[PDB]
RNA sequence: GGGAGACUGGAAUUCCUGGUGUAGCGGUGGAAUGCGCAGAUAUCAGGAGGAACACCGGUGGCGAAGGCGGGUCUCUGGGCAGUAACUGACGCUGAGGAGCGAAAGCGUGGGGAGCGAACAGGAUUAGAUACCCUGGUAGUCCACGCCGUAAACGGUGGGUACUAGGUGUGGGUUUCCUUCCUUGGGAUCCGUGCCGUAGCUAACGCAUUAAGUACCCCGCCUGGGGAGUACGGCCGCAAGG
């Protein structure tokens, strides 16, 4: 497949990270995750396993034909700052920054304060 | 586990008493003990209402623990001095369920002697309400060539300048590529040939500056970190450099 | 050092060579003040290597320095109580430091039955690059390069 | 005040209820 | 400080139709704007409020672009 | 946001279905149980269901107290201000008594997304019937009823009159700066905070919202344990009170 355009979803959790490449329709063409690129445990948390799954998705998603992307940040701040870094160092333009994080309306009880 | 007595004087039966109260211990102790040593002494003075005097030595893996009792004979002395050693143990610990409660947690709640310290940004915070641009520099936009460049950078002690380049005629940034030397970006990326000869050592960013709104960029500058951004403005359609200024606002420079 | 950094001693240049380097080496290979065998043990060691190779002394000890010279390293550092391996960069100094005492610990553990000649194989080998101080750098660069994720503190 | 009282009282307290749980049956069979 | 635009004389009538009256009061993001830092009265900030939230229910306003 | 009933809105979590899509996801101070390779996590589209209502939103409002905020409609209680038309001491308190009374808990019938006692494994530990992790039943929710307890606290019973002030803030009337836009300022009534005189207190502190000066009525205390326990009695399906 050849498509030029595309979207970047990152989601930073506190303690992974997963990026994926995605043909506007919403379908997933190259991911990376910070497991992916030789990090386990909390090694996997740090910004550069991060960096290294950002790069690693943003090669598996430029032989595949993506030139330009815009990104979706989401998830508490772990390494999106290196994330996005990482994905234009990488060679694949950055269109746009959208943080698209889901903000409940207070629905649903989060679990108890650990200690 | 081994232990040796130093009794003194008349006590008859405390050595082995000693022994075995005290040996008892060793799996209290959650590093390996050597060398644990007690001693019985017994005051001359009829006049001392607790005559028996224990010490106890003890080496927890390097750690001296030490206690000292007084009784009125060789057994009070004994499991009060067994009482002591393993409240001292106790409190020896230091192994991850005895240090748990006091390694700092959370991330703002709770402050401690070693809690980590609060990231702080060179620029006054200036909370994004009553944010505003309230520095705008046009300084110069004669063409220069990246020689005439640097130079105007040095003496304003700026660590990124905007400028507009001799040979593309387009608008272009200047700023320290860090260790790789100095990098320069331009509006429509151009390689060297056409950009005017220069003597510094530089790269060029490969990417081109994007159109974006004022609120588009406030934002990609709030969510990419970068210490500014270099853009051309949608409404405008020229070149814009902002930056967080010094007192927390936002410094656009245009032409 | 609780109120300052210290003052460091110059010591001054070789006389049959006017380096500071060799000096170095001199001081490092020293022991029980035993100044004088030190430095019959460094000019021996700097005579067999030119005698091997045909070049100066301290130009092929310079390349060994330089293949031997580390620049990143590890240190154990307690962040909000808790203690990593991170990377740290390393100061001229005491890249330089390092990579002497290296050399001249490995050439102590050499199997050349002399002092002088054991010394002379291993800056040789260091020259060349297959010196055991040159493992050591690699593999202390290796041990930076496996800890980056903690460069951050 | 120091809640010294308040724990015997409530050492009391919870002593009385688990004894109260121990002969609940008993108490129901003689009562 | 600022000035409730409504406890003048010639303060506008709030209501859940006129939607630029509603939009000026919103953040950027949708949300409804602090009482500071607009400066209304108390009465004013909660018949705004009360208008935003009817005008999201008629969907004139959306709910947090 | 005083209470009851009815209808209804969106974000988000979970699950199901269908695309893209690979080898990890999840979790911690560090890991392992666990999930996935039978296609997980991620991303998009659609569907189902339950609970709580981000911003407004605070030492701000209402209520006797417990307590009460997504929106709209219906029914309904209380309070404040001004005029003072009206009745003409009809006021206050209140033994017993009756009613309301957080959460947990009990009964019948529903509902069950998230959380989660109990219970399983994983981990730490000398030992972990715990703290941490993965699952998870009652319960949390709705209807009708029970129980009648809380650090049900301002640890301060109700009513009244008086005793320096200064400054925030909520509601309502009015005079003068006067633009009359303006927290302009003043006056006054009713709340709600902070600081401070006199005064009181063992001290901390209270101080016009008294823990000050006095009057009327009620409740309660007489060293600490034993003990709010035993016996007897009343209530309760039971726990128990």
């Amino acid at each position: 497949k050849n498509v030029p355009h595309g979207a970047a979803h990152i989601k930073s959790t506190f303690n992974n990270t997963i990026v994926s490449i995605t043909d506007p329709q919403g379908n997933v063409i190259a991911w990376a995750s910070s497991g992916h690129v030789g990090f386990k445990g909390s090694r996997k948390s740090t910004p550069f396993a991060a960096q290294l799954a950002a790069e690693n998705a943003a090669r598996k998603a430029q032989e595949h034909g993506v030139k330009k992307v815009d990104v979706f940040v989401k998830g508490p701040g772990s390494g999106r700052e290196t994330a996005i870094r990482s994905l234009q160092a990488a060679g694949l333009e950055v269109g746009t920054i959208s943080d698209v994080t889901p903000q409940p309306h207070n629905g649903c009880r989060p679990p108890k304060r650990r200690r | 586990m081994d232990v040796d007595v130093s009794t003194d004087g008349e006590l008859p039966g405390a050595a082995e008493y000693a022994r075995e109260k005290i040996g008892r211990l060793s799996r209290r102790a959650h590093r390996p003990v050597l060398h644990a040593r007690v001693r019985l002494t017994r005051h001359g003075d009829p006049a001392v209402e607790r005559p028996v005097i224990a010490q106890a030595n003890l080496d927890v893996n390097g750690r001296q623990v030490r206690a000292q009792v007084e009784g009125v004979n060789a057994r009070e002395a004994v499991d009060r001095l067994e009482a002591r050693l393993r409240s001292r143990l106790e409190r020896i610990a230091e192994h991850w369920e005895a240090r748990r409660g006091g390694v700092p947690a959370e991330a703002g709640r709770e402050w401690r002697h070693e809690s980590e310290p609060a990231r702080r940004p060179g620029y006054f915070p200036r909370p994004p309400e009553e944010r505003r641009i309230i520095r705008r520099k046009s300084f110069s936009m004669v063409p220069c060539t990246v020689d005439e460049a640097a130079l105007e950078m040095e003496m304003l002690d700026y660590d990124f300048h905007l400028f507009t380049e001799k040979g593309t005629g387009f608008a272009a940034v200047l700023y320290k590529g860090g260790p790789t030397g100095y990098r320069l970006v331009l509006v429509i990326p151009v390689p060297a040939d056409e950009l005017s000869p220069f003597e510094k050592p530089i790269t060029i960013s490969t990417h081109p500056a994007p159109c974006l709104t004022q609120r588009d960029a406030v934002e990609r500058l709030g969510l990419l970190g970068l210490p500014f951004l270099f853009y051309i403005d949608a409404a405008e359609g020229r070149a814009s450099v902002i930056y967080r200024r010094y007192d927390g606002h936002y410094g656009l420079i245009t032409p | 050092p609780r109120k300052g950094p210290a003052p460091k001693r110059p010591l001054v240049n070789d006389p049959v060579y006017g380096s500071q380097l060799v000096t170095q080496l001199v001081n490092k290979v020293l022991l029980e003040g035993k100044k004088s065998l030190a430095e019959r043990i460094v000019y021996g060691a700097l005579e067999q290597a030119r005698e091997k190779t045909g070049t100066d002394p301290v130009v092929t000890l310079k390349r060994a320095l330089d293949n031997v010279k580390p620049a990143l390293e590890v240190r154990s550092r307690r962040v909000g109580g808790a203690t990593y391996q991170v990377p740290v960069e390393v100061r001229p100094d005491r890249s330089t430091t390092l990579a002497l005492r290296w050399l001249v610990n490995f050439s102590r553990q050499r199997r050349e039955k002399t002092m002088v000649e054991r010394l002379a194989n291993e800056i040789l080998d260091a020259s060349n690059g297959l010196g055991a101080s040159v493992k050591r750098r690699e593999d202390t660069h290796k041990m930076a390069e496996a800890n980056r994720a903690f460069a951050h503190y | 005040g120091s809640v010294i009282k308040k724990r015997r009282k409530r050492m009391s307290k919870k002593k009385h209820r688990k004894l109260l749980r121990r002969t609940r049956v008993q108490r129901r069979k003689l009562g | 400080t600022r000035k409730c635009v409504f406890c003048s004389k010639k303060g506008q009538t709030i209501d859940y139709k006129d939607t630029a009256l509603l939009r000026t009061y919103i953040s950027e993001r949708g949300k409804i704007r602090a009482r500071r830092v607009t400066g209304n009265c108390v009465q004013h900030q909660r018949d705004i409020a009360v208008a935003v939230k009817n005008a999201r229910e008629v969907a004139l306003l959306p709910f947090g672009s």
